[PDB]
């Protein structure tokens, strides 16, 4: 299918404790690769999966040193942006980007993006056409003009249908044991008492990657909305995934639901009840 | 702009005494991004916690994991611990093995 | 890799 190469990117002030925290963490998928944070021992860049280990020296000098640029970069930004919207060098402020892009199983581009956020609210962000801009507020409109006269969009077009494309696809060439697997999940129901006369099912279903998977819980061939609980889907320390999902049924008529798990490592789905 | 951490505590497998497994916290829905997160057996702080799975969602919310290895036994109780701007006192949530 | 991001 299709994949992912994505830079989420954090600085946040701390005036009066020195200068910001800055963080970079990257993703191939839903699988953690690599990471950058300023307040480690020794700020470089460094793998968080086995098979970037792979990359020698030369990969490491060169993102370390694009990663201490970028810190200074929004060290300034954080200044700026203070200014743009009359704020007091007092307070902690926040600025998120996140960054990269999404090939089809052609290893062709589906789409690239480059959306940035300043304390949790959208501020500018790349458009689908690679070439324009849309801006949240009038500060982020100083941002577009900027961006515009620098012929910044034309330079990060570039690094979305290039650069981009062509790094996404060596890792997947370097990790695509890792990356390209399929677990699947194991399921389970767990049950639990409740006043009058009624019970929670609870569907967990866990070990899977990727990420993406559906849980659902039936009781007569129908999917139920009402009384469903569930919990976003979650990593779980080893680089898998789990979720679960739950209904509250009448005391007695248990063996009348089922749960159905979905994922693409099942050659056909799960349907489980509780025993 | 405030937004109050989400903490669920579970394991990789489902817990049998004896068998080494993985203890997850994973703190979700936040914001600012300031927080502290402490994973703790029978009260005691427990040294040598992995942080890991930072990201934001669509609504740029924090989220992040952190996560230990152990073997559970019957008595030992587990917990995460989590301080964040959005939040009086520090929160915390207990390990649920029935759940 | 990551971009060389801009000033803003």
């Amino acid at each position: 299918g299709p994949h992912s190469l994505r830079y989420f990117v954090t600085a946040v002030s701390r005036p009066g404790l020195g200068e910001p925290r800055y963080m970079e963490v990257g993703y191939v998928d839903d699988t953690e690769f690599v990471r950058f944070d300023s307040d480690a021992e020794n700020p470089r860049y460094e793998p968080r999966a086995r098979w970037m280990e792979q990359e020698g020296p030369e990969y490491w000098e060169r993102e370390t040193q694009k990663a201490k640029g970028n810190e200074q970069s929004f060290r300034v930004d954080l200044r700026t942006l203070l200014g743009y919207y009359n704020q007091s060098k007092g307070g902690s402020h926040t600025i998120q980007v996140i960054s990269g892009c999404e090939v089809g199983s052609d290893g062709r581009l589906l789409r690239g993006y480059q959306q940035y956020a300043y304390d949790g609210c959208d501020y500018i962000a790349l458009n689908e056409d690679l070439k324009t801009w849309t801006a949240a507020d009038m500060a982020a409109l100083i941002t577009k003009h900027k961006w515009e006269q620098a012929g910044e969009a034309e330079r990060l077009r570039a690094y979305l249908e290039g650069t981009c494309v062509e790094w996404l696809r060596r890792y997947l060439k370097n990790g695509n044991a890792t990356l390209l697997r399929t677990d699947s999940p194991k399921a389970h129901v767990t049950h639990h008492s409740r006043p009058e006369d009624k019970v929670t099912l609870r569907c967990w279903a866990l070990g899977f990657y990727p990420a993406d998977i559906t849980l659902t819980w039936q009781l007569n061939g129908e999917e139920l909305i009402q009384d469903m609980e569930l919990v976003e889907t979650r990593p779980a320390g080893d680089g898998t995934f789990q979720k679960w999902a739950s209904v509250v049924v009448p005391l007695g008529k248990e063996q009348y639901y089922t749960c159905h798990v979905y994922h693409q490592g099942l050659p056909e789905p799960l349907t489980l009840r509780w025993e | 702009i405030q937004k109050t951490p989400q903490i669920q505590v579970y394991s990789r497998h489902p817990p049998e005494n004896g068998k080494p497994n993985i203890l997850n916290c994973y703190v979700t829905q936040f914001h600012p991004p300031h927080i502290e997160i402490q994973m703790l057996k029978n009260g005691k702080k427990i040294p040598k916690v992995e942080m890991s799975d930072m990201s934001f969602s669509k609504d740029w919310s924090f989220y992040i994991l952190a996560h230990t290895e152990f073997t559970p036994t019957e008595t030992d109780t587990y917990a995460c611990r989590v301080k964040h701007d959005s939040m009086a006192e520090p929160k915390t949530v207990y390990w649920d093995r029935d759940m | 890799a990551v971009y060389n991001f801009a000033t803003m």
